[PDB]
DNA sequence: TCAATATCCACCTGCAGATTCTACCAAAAGTGTATTTGGAAACTGCTCCATCAAAAGGCATGTTCAGCTGAATTCAGCTGAACATGCCTTTTGATGGAGCAGTTTCCAAATACACTTTTGGTAGAATCTGCAGGTGGATATTGAT
DNA sequence: ATCAATATCCACCTGCAGATTCTACCAAAAGTGTATTTGGAAACTGCTCCATCAAAAGGCATGTTCAGCTGAATTCAGCTGAACATGCCTTTTGATGGAGCAGTTTCCAAATACACTTTTGGTAGAATCTGCAGGTGGATATTGA
């Protein structure tokens, strides 16, 4: 009745730090992070595709967004790991 | 079988592609759209985790509170960009005392 | 008999702070602020806890980051001491007020 | 209730800031900038609380208020 | 085809000031400035329908809309004669 | 056969309005009312901008409104000065304005 | 290597707009810096604004996009 | 021989152009440098005139609003002449 | 230039409050089939961009010279820091009730579709016409004294 | 507070480039009628949220003393503004060729809509641990001398 991001942090964190926890405020705040940059990826691939005519928003968009969006260093990785992740999902 | 297995993540393909479908962003949602976007999410998840568990064991640590995430965001040049106009609650501020205060 | 030299405790004690992450405020004159001010929008109003309690970290964040640039216009004038033509220049280059 | 802010609060606020020596009129500038975000906070607060036609002032309605003065802050939400 | 508020925006220049006139640049901002505020209100209005689960953007967003992005005075005027105008159509 | 404008009072187009809202992707579905609220607020704002941008006009003897003209009516209306405080009017200029310190005695 | 064209006297002409009365000659290296990041950052958004609509030119509105996208709206090319 | 005061010039032009509204920077040099920066990001790039009429109007305007926060943080330090770290105080506190 | 007070930093410990870790049931997420549809491909008239020639005047560059600015030094009044007593306002915890959200149910009115007509708004042409330059009389500006 | 030498302002002029009209199509509103949603009135149930009350108790207000900082004040080497002359390059403009746009179709690949069938993730409990927070042991910070 009421979805969250908390589970999937979770996992997350095990994958970098198996030993670690976190606090359950200390997970509202990752909670609020995955929502905030969200919705900035989603906007600006929003406007990407209305700037130039086009209904769907594709991968493309997405990668672009995250290009302006995330700074250099950052958003080098990004694009990799989001390409990294389609490109698997393609073979199966 | 699930789409975020297919893919390789940890974050749901699934809730991404409604969330997007649901958020009024464009009428159609292209099929790797949301595992590309996924994918972002938890890589940049990732990030914030691994120098959030480093923080707060260099303090000895091995819960993360909120200010373990402030210190790792402030201390990085580049998520420090990201979350420039980012308010963390109970994060408090970098330690950091301008020279012309100090004594001598 | 000793005695700390002026500057020496406000040292101390921005250390002590930068080092934690509590609210800085009491809580109750806060509160009464917030329905005090809410009130005079529109009365009869309630708010949840965490209302009052986001409303709370919101503000002093935006003081703290404040003090943090007025002490730079401070600073750049070659003084040590904050004063309110330095919070006004402050405020006045974020385009705030 | 303004002067409820006390003096000794605000001199915690500005050493988290880093300030070292204060000026006796910073207190009651302090209180006018305090006053004036709160004035405009909580105005676009209620004004997303009528909306809904609701009475109560969730935390939901604090953080798009922050969010919209361009304040996005973390742990109640988003 | 390049549609544009250019006619619609000269009228209620004759309106105010009947006897002055504007040059094209001049014109391609004040161009400009509709789409801006557009944007603006709608995007907005969006976001309000979107948190209060609505699935329409009814002229009670718009309003709600104006009341936040408006400076004070503004909004009072621009409030009463949005008012003013939809109770006006519905008459008709 | 009248215009969804004529029946509001209006001059900008009612119809545009709800054809770009709907085309927009803000929301599912649109009130009757939104687009009409929507055009008329569009229009106030642009009357005002015109009246002050004319009596600039006019003040520099001119009777054709240029940039410079909308640059000089936002930046000297308090309220309109806040609304776009973050937008740039190309060839509008700067207001007139020295420190007074900078000036002689 | 182009950033010498923006000369010493034309940085004034902008301080003169800009309100100033006095200058110090660190001011126009300074003043140049400042201007080649500038458009370092708008560029390469533009750029990427353009690259996504797979063209080979640099439109206006793309400089309107990428200026948008700094907080920086921008009129007067809209159309 | 008769001459200006140092200074007297110097507000006499300040008042010539705030009155004003002509790009102030030359458009060609300016354009060399446009495409020098975009060169270095990708090859073989065009741009429409008026991209760089748009890029060049943002850009002055940038510049004029900046010395204009310098020239306060300069008359904040009791200095009329505007100075690096007058620049560098005014950038910190406006976000860059 | 060194030593005595104090203070904070180091490491250690047993438990209440928080965090983990488990155990069912809607509601999303996944599937299967049947349609649509958006937008890539391949081609194409045409802008709009890129250069080029080059004269020609406007602006930049570099040096000289003078006045006034900013940087540096000294110094006294007085502000703001450090400290302690004492009292009060805050905090805290339990309690009680009333005003709200939040949950569902269920129809009217509102909106979306799908087509058929009816115009308005746009894109070039074809007209007007304010304003750019250029010029001559006034009035202001500024330094000199 | 008088003056001569300049710069600037304000209005007029005329020919034109850009602004306003004016025409003649064509997408796009408006109009009707049918097909769906939805948000809302009602009724209902808990949840919070407001308001007390009554302790200690911790933190604020007040008062005293003095360090040292800020503001006032003086002088100067050179930094920068203003003027000139010399020269370089930006600006202008008219013409051209083609690159790279949009514009038009054509047509599958990809995405949506329904309708059924699993699996997951959220919640309320059942079962766990990390710090906190004392105590007080080697260093660090501070100022007196
Ligand atoms: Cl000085
Ligand atoms: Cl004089
Ligand atoms: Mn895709
Ligand atoms: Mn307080
Ligand atoms: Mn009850
Ligand atoms: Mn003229
Ligand atoms: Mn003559
Ligand atoms: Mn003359
Ligand atoms: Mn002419
Ligand atoms: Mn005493």
């Amino acid at each position: 009745r009421k979805e969250s991001y908390s589970i999937y942090v979770y996992k997350v964190l095990k994958q970098v730090h198996p030993d670690t926890g976190i606090s359950s405020k200390a997970m509202g705040i990752m909670n609020s992070f995955v929502n905030d940059i969200f919705e900035r990826i989603a906007g600006e691939a929003s406007r990407l595709a209305h700037y130039n005519k086009r209904s769907t928003i594709t991968s493309r968009e997405i990668q672009t967004a995250v290009r302006l969006l995330l700074p250099g260093e950052l958003a080098k990785h990004a694009v990799s790991e989001g390409t990294k992740a389609v490109t698997k999902y393609t073979s199966a | 079988k699930t789409r975020s297995s297919r893919a390789g993540l940890q974050f749901p393909v699934g809730r991404v592609h409604r969330l997007l479908r649901k958020g009024n962003y464009s009428e159609r949602v292209g099929a790797g759209a949301p595992v590309y976007l996924a994918a972002v999410l938890e890589y940049l998840t990732a990030e914030i985790l691994e120098l959030a568990g480093n923080a707060a064991r260099d303090n000895k640590k091995t819960r993360i509170i909120p200010r373990h995430l402030q210190l790792a965001i402030r201390n990085d040049e580049e998520l420090n960009k990201l979350l420039g106009r980012v308010t963390i609650a109970q994060g408090g501020v970098l330690p950091n005392i301008q020279a012309v205060l100090l004594p001598k | 008999p000793h005695r700390y030299k002026p500057g020496t405790l406000a040292l101390r004690e921005i250390r002590k702070y930068q080092k934690s992450t509590q609210l800085l405020l009491r809580k109750l004159p806060f509160q009464r602020l917030v329905r005090e001010i809410a009130q005079a929008i529109s009365p009869d109003l309630r708010f949840q806890s965490a209302a009052i309690g986001a409303l709370q970290e919101a503000s002093e964040a935006y003081l703290v980051q404040l003090f943090e640039d007025t002490n730079l216009c401070a600073i750049h004038a070659r003084r040590v001491t904050i004063m309110p033509r330095d919070m006004q220049l402050a405020r006045r280059l974020r385009r705030e007020g | 209730n303004i002067q409820g802010i006390t003096k000794p609060a605000i001199r915690r606020l500005a050493r988290r800031g880093g300030v070292k020596r204060i000026s006796g009129l910073i207190y009651e500038e302090t209180r006018g900038v305090l006053k004036v975000f709160l004035e405009n906070v909580i105005r676009d607060a209620v004004t997303y609380t009528e909306h809904a036609k609701r009475k109560t002032v969730t935390a939901m309605d604090v953080v798009y208020a922050l969010k919209r003065q361009g304040r996005t802050l973390y742990g109640f939400g988003g």
